[PDB]
């Protein structure tokens, strides 16, 4: 110290290679939402598991082509039907409902004209079939849509709503998936106070703590408040045990020296990072700590709230979705163009913005927070803009230009 | 994939 | 430059 | 025979790699348009020759400041002025009129207030300057535009209207350069008229020689009708040596056989290529002949109308460019939109086409003649388009795809 400079590129492969995987664990699928699977999984049952109708009409046979039938009766929705359709009868058939047997075709009600139906006007008897059915026409077969002993899902699959309903249709309700990172927040500063504190003199509220749980909170994740921590090795050292212990990521902010003395000297801890040649971020730390043949990771990011708020979507959940299981847990980045000119810093720069996509243009447009019309300045954060080190050809970016971003919000 | 913004070729 | 026509890669 | 079947690429590289450039003369500059080079060109004097005076105004002493002024005399353009400006004097100046000796910056016209004229109006008198002149001021200095000695057009230089200016500018009014290829075409087949006869038995009308002829001349390289020739040994061949003593290029189209062989048999000539892997122009033919240490270069071109205008194009222009003496002869090759589904070949395909970039859009639409509104049947030609091979992965293209054409005419 101070610590040697790293490079953006290798602090952020460093804490990819670095972080662990978690371990597995059985859920109940209706709580899968954001899991990645640890198994595969495999259908027992055919989808659907009996011929079923894909229209309101008839069951006929294909070979007694078009003309006039008897109704033998009514295949309805989640009942077995206990007739067979024999030459010239038919049976009416809903959508969904299981074919009879002895009837190969359905053919549409539209297809059709009925003759005759019972006094009460409850029950049709006969009706007119006025085309000739392709046969199979407008079944669909046992298993068309899920085949016993296929494998509907595979391992590494990370969850949405639609694998969920997956799950459900071929009754897999117990999965195996990784585990989710349980991670521990606190702050560290003797000016900080609590957000429920009135102002004391040379005090400040504390709001990093709250806007990094809110952070890991948007992305699924369990939270623990350490609360705010005197910046002093007694203090630290015991929060940073109760951290250890509690969780499998401990975030602080602020004190960046106690901080990384603690860590190497009273934690044991392997710092592979101190300083981060970035904008803002520059005494950003990463470490991690092998205790069990488990490995803790800790990341002490910057006082500043806005570097506290950048370092910890760059840096922080990329490494939660790889503990989570995500195969490729890198961030979104997608190209936007510049809502206005912007000089270059040597150092690789990061600025929360807002995307928006007007009227048949193809790229949205990027727009730095806190320069703002009315409802623009109204806007919540979903980009982050990274903007490219200065160079001898590129020294100021244009409005208009295109850049990179980094989605951090739902678009 | 990078980590570090760019300018655009394009 | 190719006198034989290429297809566009973007 | 059957010869080989060329690729384009190589095809193409051949007619390149093999034609010659042409030798050099000397010109007069008014004729040097679409020529090229063959010297450097160096000015013998300064543009501006004096000092120039870049306004209406008036010549000053900057050191005087401002204030009321004597106005000793006028400068104007053509003449060299006889007196010298004093303090407290100054001369007017007309735009492009040289400075007197004694002046050393011009104050223009608005910046001041005369005073006092001639009782008969004709002659101004005093005047008051009313701005503090910059030394140097509104003057062009001696060779500020060129300087003697300095290079004004460098060799290899292919010249339009303005490096024709700058001749004159200079008074360089001999210039070398490449010569300009003398092309002489004829049209062989039995079944050939003149444009000027009424039809016979079996006949129709020779177009080629005509639109040949034409596109040589659109661009600006002196031209034989060699006419029709009988498609046999002894009329080739006479019209072929009367070509070779004529011209540095000879292009036939027909008869593509005792064309290849009067060539290579009697002329003894080399064909480097005698079928093309291309769409139209597959029996095209090219040839070289050394005489003299001369080099002549021979085309046979297909006899199908629409094939012998676009291997012309394909070949024939870039192999005259070469001739000509420009460095790099190669046709413009443009992107635009189809404007029409198409099928692709195995072959690579040309096909005459019109260009047309309409409001705000950054790429042209290409339209392929034959198929069109009124007034897009009725326009020429300005590009050929250059549609890909077939392959496994693109067997046809959309309207409004992406795709290459060669630039033939005007925009
Ligand atoms: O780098 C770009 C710019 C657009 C785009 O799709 N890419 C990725 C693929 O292009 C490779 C290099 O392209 C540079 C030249 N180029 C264009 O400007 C547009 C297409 C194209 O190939």
């Amino acid at each position: 110290s101070p610590f040697p400079l790293t490079s953006m590129d290798k602090a952020f492969i460093t804490v990819l290679e670095m972080t662990p995987v978690l371990g597995t664990e059985i859920i109940n699928y209706r709580d899968g939402m954001g899991r990645v699977l640890a198994q595969d999984v495999y259908a027992k049952d055919n989808l659907p598991p009996f011929p079923a109708s894909v229209k309101d009409g008839y069951a006929v046979r294909a070979a007694d082509g078009p003309g006039d039938r008897f109704i033998i009766g009514e295949s309805q929705a989640g009942e077995q039907p206990t007739q067979t359709v024999m030459p010239g009868q038919v049976m009416r058939v809903t959508t969904g409902a299981p074919i009879p047997c002895g009837a190969d075709a359905v053919v549409q009600v539209e297809d059709t004209e009925l003759i005759r139906e019972s006094d009460d006007g409850t029950e049709e008897l006969e009706v007119r079939i006025l085309v000739q059915a392709r046969p199979g026409q407008d079944i669909r077969p046992i298993g068309h849509d899920i085949k016993r002993g296929e494998c509907v899902l595979a391992k590494g699959t990370h969850m949405g709503p639609s694998e969920i309903g997956l799950l459900a249709t071929v009754g897999v309700t117990e999965v195996e998936v990784n585990k989710f990172p349980v991670v521990a927040v606190m702050s560290t500063g003797n000016e900080l106070l609590n957000p429920e504190d009135d102002l004391l003199p040379g005090k400040i509220r504390d709001s990093n703590r709250s806007t990094l749980l809110a952070t890991i909170q948007e992305h699924g994740y369990p939270t623990i408040n350490l609360g705010i921590v005197g910046d002093n090795p007694d203090d630290l050292l015991n929060a940073l045990n109760e951290g250890i212990s509690r969780a499998d990521v401990i975030i602080t902010s602020g004190g960046v020296d106690y901080l990384k003395q603690v860590l190497d000297i009273d934690l044991h801890a392997q710092i592979h990072f101190g300083r981060v040649f970035m904008k803002p971020g520059l005494p950003t730390t990463f470490a991690t700590l092998d205790i069990d043949g488990v490995r803790k990771i800790i990341f002490a990011l910057p006082g500043n709230p806005v570097s506290a708020v950048v370092t910890c979507n760059l840096f922080v959940v990329p490494a939660l979705r790889k503990m989570q299981g995500i195969l490729d847990p890198r961030p979104t980045i997608i190209k936007a163009r510049l809502s206005c000119d912007v000089k270059l810093d040597p150092r690789p720069e990061y600025h929360r913005c807002i995307l928006t996509w007007h009227h048949q243009e193809p790229l949205p447009w990027a727009q730095s927070t806190g320069n703002q019309s009315r409802l623009m300045s109204m806007r919540s954060a979903n980009g982050l803009l990274m903007l490219p080190p200065k160079t001898e050809q590129y020294v100021e970016l244009h409005k208009g230009e295109v850049v990179d971003v980094m989605v951090i919000g739902r678009l | 994939f990078n980590i570090v913004g760019t300018t655009y070729p394009c």
